[PDB]
């Protein structure tokens, strides 16, 4: 849930949240977790409550950077993730290779995908990477 | 342009020189030797595209090599990225009998 | 508030920018403030979108690149 100006948390009493920003500027609170059902929830692969909440940042400055940076699953990305060029940053983050095969398709900044063909490759598929290639100019290759 | 082997030798000897991986390759094909190609290829890093000539024209080292590969990519984990096998399952090697030797 | 605005900086590549997320969980593009511009240090602030609406149950973006020089 996000706070009000300043506060600080002095300490949690019980679910009926209590907040301080040291002797005012303060909170009773409908709660809304986030992270405990989160490790556990992720760590059995759960996302039904996320979703179900429909929670869905990842950057306030960033927020895909607990772990989410250090991916868990790609399974976050669908939660929420945008541009392509997002995409694309999560293309390469998660390695997000499905996000990359339209990302490549909609990327066009090269070096992207010139890496990135080889990557794929190396991740797998020749099949495809020799399309990608095709067009990079890696011809002799 | 009139070709020759000799001249292949000491310029493999040179080939070991120059310092890009290419070259050297080609020297190592040319010269009909899968083994100096594949010898190369453990040095420069290679390691996917060593794959592919191991299979292709076999020396088996696609096993040998895959192993290793893969355990780069192991390192680099997810299972997915781990990537497993050679006689049977995900690969069917000698099972599949097919084009390399 | 409803409106709850998270923001923070990233500093992208000289330009420190400003990453707002004024999310206006609000009942409507309620009324808003104010603003003001100024000459910072080498740098100087320099955008703000411009209206003033913090438009119902809604999250916006608010940026701010800042003059890096």
């Amino acid at each position: 849930r996000t706070l009000d100006l300043p506060i600080y948390v002095t300490r949690v009493k019980g679910n009926n949240v209590y907040c301080l920003d040291r002797e005012c500027r303060p909170r009773v609170l409908t709660i809304d977790p986030t992270e405990f059902k989160f490790k556990l929830a992720l760590i059995n692969r759960k996302y039904d409550e996320v979703l179900h909440m429909v929670r869905n940042a990842k950057l306030v400055g960033q927020s895909i950077i607990a772990y989410l940076q250090k991916k868990g699953y790609p399974e976050v990305a669908l939660h929420f993730v945008k541009d392509e060029k997002t995409r694309f940053s999560l293309a390469l983050e998660c390695g997000n290779i499905e996000i990359a095969l339209e990302a490549a398709k909609a990327l066009d900044d090269k070096n992207c995908w010139e890496k990135l063909g080889e990557v794929a490759l190396l991740q797998g598929n020749h099949q495809i990477v020799e399309m990608c290639y095709q067009r990079t100019k890696n011809f002799d290759k | 342009a009139s070709g020759n082997a000799s001249m292949v030798n000491k310029l493999a000897e040179g080939a070991e020189r120059d310092g890009k991986n290419n070259v050297a390759f080609m020297s190592y094909f040319l010269q009909g030797k899968l083994d100096a190609c594949l010898e190369l290829l453990i040095r420069t890093g290679r390691l996917p595209e060593a794959a592919f000539l191991a299979r292709t024209y076999l020396p088996s080292q696609v096993s040998r090599v895959v192993k290793l590969w893969r355990e780069n990519l192991s390192k680099v984990n997810q299972k997915a990225a781990e990537s497993l096998a050679d006689p049977t399952e995900y690969e069917n090697l000698f099972p599949g009998l097919k084009e390399a030797f | 508030d409803p409106v709850y605005a998270e923001a923070y900086v990233h500093v992208n590549q000289y330009d420190i920018v400003l990453d707002v997320l004024v999310v206006n969980q609000t009942s409507d593009t309620l009324q808003n403030c104010t603003l003001e511009l100024a000459t910072l240090g080498d740098l100087k602030l320099v955008e703000k979108p411009s209206p003033l609406t913090l438009a119902p149950h809604d999250f916006a973006n608010i940026k701010a690149n800042v003059k890096v020089a």
